[PDB]
């Protein structure tokens, strides 16, 4: 019993360190960070294998995952963030042609049985750009989105200042397509969180920030029954 | 052996009508979502319908609403898609792809470049 | 004596299904290692104090209404047993709203400074600081201090109105004790509810817990405010006030433990 | 044309290969194993609960001798426990916290781990200087590692996200066979017990048969509906089991090279994580996402039992040696010891 | 896509000229095998809680 018994205060040794680690752990805050190559998930808060950013906001810290080096299909290895805080979800907003890819993948992951409660912080990037198409007039929604002749602007929008109605209805047309989404499944459970960003947009991890402390209260309330 | 099959494409003047038909077999048809995406020359994958396993939520891609009508015969194991109004852009390689998994509602991977439970394809030329 | 029977007979339905209920709260947690979380420590703190009223306060609520004759010391340990478990339930109660309104106000901050070793600290200042709400009696607050009459009483019949005093069980025991938690409790939980509003189904969570803390609590205390003020109190209305403060212990898996998802999905 | 005219040979050659299957099948594994007892209720209970991690297990290998067991969690720690006494021999810091597997050499002087990184590193148990160091990082697959397994302690073939398998020298770091043939991802991989083949399945819904000497791909086993996110070899070598988001478990033998039996029931739609045959391979455990664990009779399709102690998705499943004990690792954070 | 045409055709040569026995000769060598190995499987046949490691 004398090596069985320095085998249990290597254990306890070992669960020590484990415990300060996991403390260690729980101060950072994993983001799985998701989107196309036009995208602009690179450039949101502008701070091989899986590629890590890690920010802080208000002494919070944040380990955003950018998963590259990885094949096109997806639906094994997003099962290894399951219990990420929330999923950064990046659209070019701007490029219509490729919003229903971004629409479909935003469906596969709200939907998907190991990411139905991780609460998804949608970026719709590129808004500088997508004010620019809309003003052109080249390019039009109702080409790639029928249902977008028949859209209103909702009164609980928000547009910026000086912005064209145009811009305004149609931004919040693709913030409204994947809030369709959102609130088909997943009662009550995960929820999205919209923005509208620009490449040279400076407050993002403000808004990560934001959602995130949103998402743990509701995780907290949901323990407690609360929620 | 997943197999699906797809037939029907062809040669068809701009305005006409198309029927595509994916003949499965290797799984139960009725288990699974499935979904036709597009192989545009020049361009990549393009996800264009979408039927559920009983055949009651339907979606299509915006490009072909009002056009497109998928539809599934879970007793004959067939995927049809009804091409009416056909426009010269929408000359494609239509493949019918399966969602991976089934009871699911989550769809992921069907437009990937690799992807394995999709068709061979069919080649549906749209020009004058 | 046909309104003490009911009673006896009452608080033994009150005193198992306490017991029955807040057993199978810290079986299901104890079962479960994943419902070993930061939010049940509160609830298993809440349940220990639930089941002490009724192993430890229902037989001996019993007993001091029977008049059994016993020491007055003895008497007053058995009284102060009737205060101990009781205002452990109470503090096991704040302490679920403290918590909870850590959650609302620490926000990201919250599962990082209230580590388990603060909690236990917590939880066992509440039941230290409940025992010795409860131990208050035994130190000169007894009614041998009230008069020269009780100094030399012994052997007297037991119960609560010649052993207990109305200073302590109306200025320390509720506008201490009882009523500056629930002012607490309603600052915590007004507070909670103007939080999910500005991010039905939430404003009924909140008051639940906060109504059936003032059902089971206000009657008895709103009783011993009467008689202090020389009023007078009918016996079987009496009763029913402390029916309803060994109440709480009852309902209290069925409303918090309960509630919670994972919980309700074991049972 | 020159492609056309190639799968026309191919759908030949599939044809080929089916009614030789056909012709193969006089009779099914339920009509032979008929006549059989049946096992029973298999009950097996948690004997130990290894609670040590602090995030969902993804992987986790026992030693050869039967004792020792290293566990993969999402937390980037590699966990060897002392399964007899719950003590954690080592608690191994990984550079990517996203591990989805975790190998443990026959010798037990290494260890293994790979994931997200695309990197399979090799941690050596036995330093002269008493800490667990990384011995080799093996670098070169394009996907996340998804399987990995001893052969000795210079060997390890691993599969991986970019949809090859490849065998590696870690003294070198450099693979000396790659495995092609998959069309989709691999998920798991099974070494033959003799070492010579291992039998990989894939998300393309078939699994394939590998010379780990010649590295060609010997047999390719269809019949899955689904991604094959387990596979286990039987452990005379002559056949193995897989499991798949299809909600069945499949037995295919390598001599008949077609599926004997499928291991499904009505009730079941839950994918299949994790396979594992006891040692004489009668009973066929399985990890499903229902959190549960169902016992199959492996020869009579029967479900003997189900392992039913975890909360979260059972992600992984291992029998020892020996077979004295099974471990079911989870994503509820714990490893249960069953038997 | 011509070279993984051809590719995949020579594999499935590869797998169209092997030696396959009969179902029936797998399923009784593995009956075989599961009844050779019974007794000395814990998992099938309980073992004593003596001789069991994790009682
Ligand atoms: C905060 N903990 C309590 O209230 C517990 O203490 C007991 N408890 C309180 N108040 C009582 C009472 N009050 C009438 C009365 C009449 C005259 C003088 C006096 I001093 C008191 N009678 C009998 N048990 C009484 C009950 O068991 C409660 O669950």
């Amino acid at each position: 019993s004398a090596e069985d018994k320095a085998a249990v205060e290597r254990s306890k040794m070992i669960d020590r360190n484990l415990r300060e680690d996991g403390e260690k752990a729980a101060r950072e805050v994993k983001l799985l960070l998701l989107g196309a190559d036009n995208s602009g998930k690179s450039t949101i808060v502008k701070q091989s294998g899986i590629f890590e950013t890690k920010f802080q906001v208000d002494k919070v810290n944040f380990h955003m995952f950018d998963v590259g080096g990885q094949r096109d299909e997806r639906r094994k290895w997003i099962q290894c963030f399951n219990d990420v805080t929330a999923i950064i979800f990046v659209v070019d907003s701007s490029d219509y042609n490729r919003l229903q890819e971004a629409l479909n993948l935003f469906k596969s992951i709200w939907n998907n049985r190991w990411l139905r409660t991780i609460s998804v912080i949608l970026f719709l990037n590129k808004q500088d750009l997508l004010a620019e198409k809309v003003l052109a007039g080249k390019s039009k929604i109702e080409d790639y989105f029928p249902e977008f002749a028949r859209y209103t602007t909702p009164e609980d929008a928000t547009p910026e200042p000086g912005e064209d109605p145009r811009v305004t209805r149609a931004k919040y047309f693709i913030r409204d397509e994947f809030l369709r989404i959102s609130t088909a499944s997943g009662d009550g459970r995960h929820y999205c969180y919209p923005h509208f960003t620009c490449a040279v947009d400076t407050e993002n991890a403000r808004r990560i920030f934001n959602d995130v402390t949103d998402i743990i209260i509701k995780m907290n309330l949901r323990d407690c029954g609360l929620f | 052996q997943v197999q699906l099959q797809e037939s029907g494409g062809g040669l068809v003047q701009p305005g006409g009508s198309l029927r595509l038909s994916c003949a499965a077999s290797g799984f139960t048809f009725s288990n699974y979502k499935m979904n036709w995406v597009r192989q545009a020359p020049g361009k990549g994958l393009e996800w264009v319908s979408d039927i559920s396993q009983s055949g009651a939520s339907i979606s299509y891609t915006g490009s072909v609403k009002g056009r497109f009508t998928i539809s599934r015969d879970n007793a004959k194991n067939t995927l049809y898609l009804q091409m009416n109004s056909l426009k010269p852009e929408d000359t494609a390689v239509y493949y019918c792809a399966r969602c991976p998994a089934p009871f699911t509602r989550d769809c992921f991977d069907v437009t990937s470049t690799t992807y394995a439970y999709r068709g061979q394809g069919t080649q549906v030329t749209v020009s004058s | 004596s046909l309104a003490n029977v009911t009673y006896i007979t009452m608080e033994i339905f009150i005193g198992l299904c306490a017991i029955v209920g807040n057993v199978l709260v810290i079986c299901v947690v104890k079962l479960n290692p994943s419902l070993q979380t930061t939010t049940f420590y509160f609830i298993v703190s809440l349940a220990l104090a639930d089941i002490a009223v009724g192993v430890l306060v229902m037989p001996l609520a019993i007993v001091v209404s029977l008049g059994i004759t016993i020491h007055f010391y003895s008497c007053l340990f058995m009284t102060c047993l009737l205060l101990i478990f009781t205002h452990a339930s109470i503090m096991s109660l704040l302490a679920i709203a403290v918590d909870r309104y850590l959650r609302v106000k620490l926000t990201v901050r919250y599962k990082r400074v209230t580590t388990h070793r603060r909690i236990w600290l917590a939880l066992g200042l509440c039941w230290l600081v409940s025992f010795l709400v409860g131990l208050t009696p035994m130190f000169g607050w007894n009614m041998k201090l009230t008069s020269e009459y009780h100094r030399n009483v012994t052997f007297l019949s037991c119960q609560f109105v010649s052993v207990m005093r109305m200073d302590y069980m109306v200025y320390f025991s509720f506008l201490t004790w009882i009523f500056i938690p629930l002012v607490v409790m309603c600052a915590i939980y007004l507070d909670i509810f103007y939080i999910i509003r500005n991010k039905f189904k939430t404003a009924k969570s909140l008051f639940l817990v906060l109504f059936l803390f003032a059902l089971s609590w206000l009657p008895l205390s709103i009783i011993n405010c009467i008689i202090y003020f020389n009023g007078e109190v009918p016996q079987l209305v009496l009763y029913m006030g402390i029916l309803l403060s060994h109440a709480n212990s009852m309902m209290n898996p069925i409303v918090y433990a309960y509630k919670i998802k994972k919980f309700k999905e074991t049972y | 044309s020159e492609l056309d005219q190639l799968r026309q040979e191919a759908e030949q050659l599939k044809n080929q290969i089916r009614d030789a299957r056909k012709a193969c099948a006089d009779a099914t594994l339920s009509q032979i194993t008929n006549n059989i007892d049946p096992v029973g209720r298999i009950q097996m209970r948690t004997r130990r609960t290894l609670r040590g991690h602090l995030a969902k297990i993804y992987a986790m290998h026992w030693g050869t001798d039967s004792r020792l067991l290293v566990s993969a969690s999402q937390d980037g720690k590699l966990i060897i426990w002392d399964s007899y006494t719950t003590n954690k021999v080592h608690a191994i810091p990984l550079r990517s916290s996203w591990v989805m597997t975790c190998a443990y050499a026959p010798s037990g002087n290494y260890v293994a781990c790979g994931g997200l990184d695309n990197i399979c590193s090799i941690y050596n148990l036995k330093t002269r200087e008493g800490n667990v160091r990384v011995s080799r990082e093996l670098a070169g697959h394009t996907g996340y590692l998804s399987c990995c397994r001893f052969l000795d302690d210079n060997q390890i073939v691993t599969s991986s996200g970019d949809t090859t398998c490849a065998l590696w020298d870690i003294e070198t770091g450099q693979q000396t066979t790659t495995f092609t043939g998959h069309t989709g991802d691999v998920m798991s991989l099974s070494l033959a017990p003799d070492t010579r083949l291992f039998v990989s399945g894939a998300c393309d819904a078939s699994a394939k048969l590998w010379d780990v000497r010649e590295g060609m791909c010997r047999q390719t086993f269809t019949g899955h509906e689904s991604d094959i996110n387990a596979i286990c070899f039987f452990p005379n070598g002559n056949a193995f089991a897989t499991g798949s988001d299809d909600a069945t478990c499949r037995l295919f033998d390598l001599r008949a090279d077609q599926e004997l039996m499928t291991y499904s029931h009505d009730n079941i739609i839950c994918g299949i994580t994790s396979v594992s045959f006891s040692k004489s391979g009668r009973l066929l455990l399985a990890g499903y996402d229902d959190f549960n664990c169902n016992v199959w009779d492996a020869l009579k399709a029967d479900r003997a039992g189900v392992l039913a102690g975890h909360d979260n998705r059972v992600s992984c499943l291992g029998v020892t040696d020996d077979g004295m004990a099974v471990a079911t690792g989870s994503w509820d954070s714990f490893l249960k010891i069953w038997n | 896509s011509i070279a993984q045409a051809r590719k995949l055709v020579e594999q499935l040569k590869m797998e169209a000229n092997i030696d396959r026995i009969k179902v029936s000769k797998a399923a009784a060598d593995l009956m075989a095998y599961c009844e050779a190995h019974a007794k000395e499987d814990p998992l099938l046949t309980p073992v004593p809680a003596s001789e069991n490691p994790f009682r």
